[PDB]
């Protein structure tokens, strides 16, 4: 099966370098982007950068273009993220996505927290939420802009970190829901408004949902609702 | 008589491609022109070899009173050789006695006056299906500007004397002076050869009038004719002082850019959006990467899973100045029949600074290059195809060039395996090597080979075709030449080497028929009977 494995339990210091690397098994690693996500306390998950394994050639955020390094190693099956010059905002927890054909970030790993201390904007309108075991909710998401990309595909995803795990894909597409996740999920919405429509909250369902877009150069996800049981 | 080919810069384009233009081998196309701007740019246009569409004409007078004659090589919309509508005052066509193929139409022009009285029955001939001229024999500007009719034999506005060699424009081609037909043949049939022969009295054909060489960068194609650029299925080739458009060989050299390099510098294999910008494309200047993303699909490029069917649209390259990549392949197919007309793999870059063909963890029965013949600089590494089975038969040896190239095939389906389910490549097979199970996928055969596919002899005795063999390959010979039980049919190929011919024999070289009505020495036709024995005697 695939398993992305990430080195974890870093702490740094401000205007020094860390490097973090992505253990990927299961699969050909240079067959498939491997995505670099942050997830800073207070806000939601922002994408830095991919890299492709097969040749090395890496794409970039603007935030950090210039400050991020991302290579691979082909031979034992591991890419790496190299921040450097750490602020006190680099404070975050690092996912090693895997990019997959009709979804973003199919596989998702463990997750490093690299804890340091001295665009489409899209906007979920609801924010933690909470709701009753059984009573069914509503996600709205909105995007500043429409997401409907000139393929004629929209990469709107929504993404469930669930207490203590990495995000997981729920709908892969505006409304193709992912391969292990039940039937109550079911992403809605085209042009620029998007909610997401669970039938039935459940105990396992509490977490914080991520309305994704990946149409644009830069893919960013939502600030996140807290699903809480009332 | 020199040739051609907002509202403010469409003038300046027209006048630029019309002010010295005399004869226009295409379309005489004057449309959105604003008010007060139109100032003697096309007067001198005495010949258009197509159509005149003068359409929305702000402008108060389109001078055009030169203008002899439209030839019709094409039209409007159909039949529409002057095409004057949703103009416009004064259009003074004086000169204009003649429109050989198409109509003309008169619609939407509140403004045109003088000109609803012309007579167009004597310009426009034999079109008359398709006449609405619906919107006294004068074209306007008072008096001078007259229809001057003279239609209500290869001078088509008029004559100025009963002698061919002075006419104002030749109905069909005129060669310096005289009107004539067609253009002086460009082969000459010589009873002594029994053939033709290159005509040095012969000119091309240049438009309406006969060349003995096109000026310009003007092309002679096989009708003898030199249009300004090839056609689709013709190329440019220059063998003598003038270029000729030659048949394409299939499809012919449509250099493309490959993977690396040009518009997918940055593209990582053949995907979605990579194919079709490869269609009836040749040479492929750069890499050609065949990666699973190419089938999965990318979500981070936006590009959707490639359908198996669009990779057919590779089998037009014949040349790789790069490397081939194939590291995945739909599982469906048995051979890379995408990739079963590529001949060479330069490898100038090739993948890893090392592989030029790399056909790797695919699960494909054979290869399928059969016309693959050169491997320049790269090497070639066969590996992980746990169902390749004619693989290590191919003496790769021969296609390299580089005497450093190796070949790294390993890990692919055992030759003992391949020998014991019955996957041996035909007898009809030299032990050079074999590209599949049939006698298509063969480097080289036993005795013959007709085309790719080798039979196990040539139809030297018998045979529908009846093929003659030379340089180990079946060739079929002249169809006039009859099948020959007792010997061999054809000595060899054309019509002058065989035994016996079907039909009659001209001279040496046997004939459907025997030359009758052909042109000949001294402008004169040549006409040729058959006697008793099937040979064709001079007349
Ligand atoms: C699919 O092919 C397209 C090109 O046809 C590739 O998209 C290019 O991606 C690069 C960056 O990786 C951009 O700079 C180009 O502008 C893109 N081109 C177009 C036309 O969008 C893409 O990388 C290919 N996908 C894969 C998986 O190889
Ligand atoms: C991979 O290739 C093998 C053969 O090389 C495929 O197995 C064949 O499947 C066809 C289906 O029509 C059968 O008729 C053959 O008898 C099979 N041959 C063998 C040797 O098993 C196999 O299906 C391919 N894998 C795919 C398509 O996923
Ligand atoms: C490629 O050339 C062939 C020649 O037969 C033509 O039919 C086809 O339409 C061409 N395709 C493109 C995309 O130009
Ligand atoms: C020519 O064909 C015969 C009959 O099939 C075969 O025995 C022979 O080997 C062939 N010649 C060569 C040189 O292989």
């Amino acid at each position: 099966q695939v398993q992305l494995v990430q080195s974890g339990a870093e702490v740094k210091k401000p205007g020094a370098s860390v490097k973090v690397s992505c253990k990927a098994s299961g699969y050909t690693f240079t067959s498939y982007w491997m995505h670099w996500v942050r997830q800073a306390p207070g806000q939601g998950l922002e994408w830095m950068g991919n890299i492709w394994p097969g040749s090395g050639g890496t794409n970039y955020a603007e935030k950090f273009k210039n400050r991020v390094t991302m290579t691979r190693d082909t031979s034992i099956s591991t890419a790496y993220m190299e921040l450097s010059r750490l602020r006190s905002d680099d404070t975050a927890v690092y996912y090693c996505a895997r990019s997959g054909g009709p979804y973003f970030f199919d596989y998702w790993g463990q997750g490093t927290l690299v804890t340091v201390s001295s665009d489409i904007v899209m906007t979920q309108s609801p924010l933690s939420l909470p709701v009753t075991p059984g009573e069914p909710a509503s996600i709205s998401c909105r995007s500043s802009q429409n997401i409907v990309h000139n393929n004629g595909i929209t990469y709107l995803e929504w993404y469930l970190q669930k207490p203590g795990q990495s995000p997981q894909l729920l709908i892969y597409k505006v409304s193709d829901r992912f391969s292990g996740v039940p039937d109550r999920f079911s992403g809605s919405g085209s042009g620029t408004d998007f909610t997401l429509k669970i039938s039935r909250v459940e105990a396992e369902d509490v977490g914080v949902y991520y309305c994704f877009q990946g149409s644009h150069i830069p893919p960013t996800f939502g600030q996140g609702t807290k699903v809480e049981i009332k | 008589k020199k040739v051609c080919q907002t509202f403010e810069d469409h003038f300046l384009s027209l006048q630029r491609m019309f002010n010295n233009c005399e004869v226009v081998l295409g379309n005489l196309e004057i449309t959105y022109v604003q008010r007060n701007y139109d100032l003697s740019f096309l007067k001198t246009i005495q010949e258009v070899a197509g159509y005149v569409l003068i359409a929305l004409n702000t402008v108060e007078r389109i001078p055009l009173e030169n203008l002899q004659i439209i030839r019709g090589n094409m039209y409007y919309e159909n039949s529409y050789a002057l095409a004057v509508l949703s103009n416009l005052k004064e259009l003074p066509m004086r000169n204009l006695q003649e429109i050989l193929h198409g109509a003309v139409r008169f619609s939407n022009n509140p403004a045109l006056c003088n000109v609803e009285s012309i007579q167009w029955r004597d310009i426009v001939s034999s079109d008359f299906l398709s006449n609405m001229s619906m919107d006294g024999s004068c074209w306007g500007a008072g008096e001078e500007n007259c229809q001057k009719l003279t239609k209500i034999n290869q001078c088509a506005a008029g004559c100025t004397g009963p002698r061919e060699s002075d006419c104002l424009v030749c109905r069909k081609f005129r060669d310096e002076a005289t009107c004539k037909d067609t253009c002086p043949p460009l082969m000459l049939y010589n009873p002594t050869t029994y053939q033709m022969d290159v005509n040095p009295e012969g000119k091309y054909s240049f438009g309406a009038t006969c060349v003995k060489k096109c000026p310009r960068n003007y092309v002679v194609t096989d009708h003898g004719s030199c249009v300004r650029a090839c056609g689709a299925d013709s190329y440019e080739m220059e063998e003598d002082g003038v270029r000729k458009c030659k048949k394409c060989e299939g499809p012919c050299r449509k250099v493309c850019n490959g993977i690396g390099i040009g518009e997918f510098k940055d593209s990582l294999s053949i995907n979605a959006t990579n194919i079709k910008h490869f269609k009836n494309c040749t040479s492929i200047s750069g890499d050609l990467h065949i990666l699973p993303v190419a089938f999965r699909g990318d979500s981070f490029t936006h590009t959707p899973p490639l359908d198996p069917q669009e990779l057919d649209i590779l089998k037009t390259v014949k040349e790789i100045t790069g490397f081939l990549l194939i590291q995945a392949w739909p599982e469906n197919r048995t051979d890379l029949h995408a990739f079963e007309n590529l001949e060479i793999i330069r490898g100038r870059t090739k993948q890893h600074g090392q592989f030029s063909l790399a056909v790797v963890s695919l699960n494909i029965t054979s290869l399928g290059l059969r016309s693959l013949k050169e491997i320049s600089d790269g090497d070639v590494i066969i590996s992980g195809n746990k169902n390749l089975c004619y693989a290590n038969t191919i003496n790769w040896k021969k296609l390299f060039g580089t005497s450093g190239q190796k070949t790294k095939i390993i890990s692919n389906r055992g030759e003992n395996s391949c020998k014991a389910t019955g996957q041996v490549c035909h007898a009809l097979c030299s032990p050079e090597g074999c590209w599949g199970p049939e006698p298509r996928d063969c480097v080289s055969c036993r005795n013959v080979s007709r085309g790719r596919e080798c039979v196990d002899k040539c139809n030297l005795l018998e045979g529908e075709p009846r093929e003659f063999v030379e340089n180990s390959e079946c060739i079929q010979c002249h169809p006039e030449c009859l099948p020959q039980a007792m010997n061999i049919t054809c000595t060899g190929r054309g019509p002058d080497n065989c035994i016996q011919c079907a039909h009659y024999i001209d001279g040496p070289h046997c004939v459907k028929t025997c030359p009758a009505g052909v042109m000949g020495e001294n402008n004169t036709l040549v006409w040729k009977y058959a006697d008793a024995g099937h040979v064709c005697h001079l007349c």
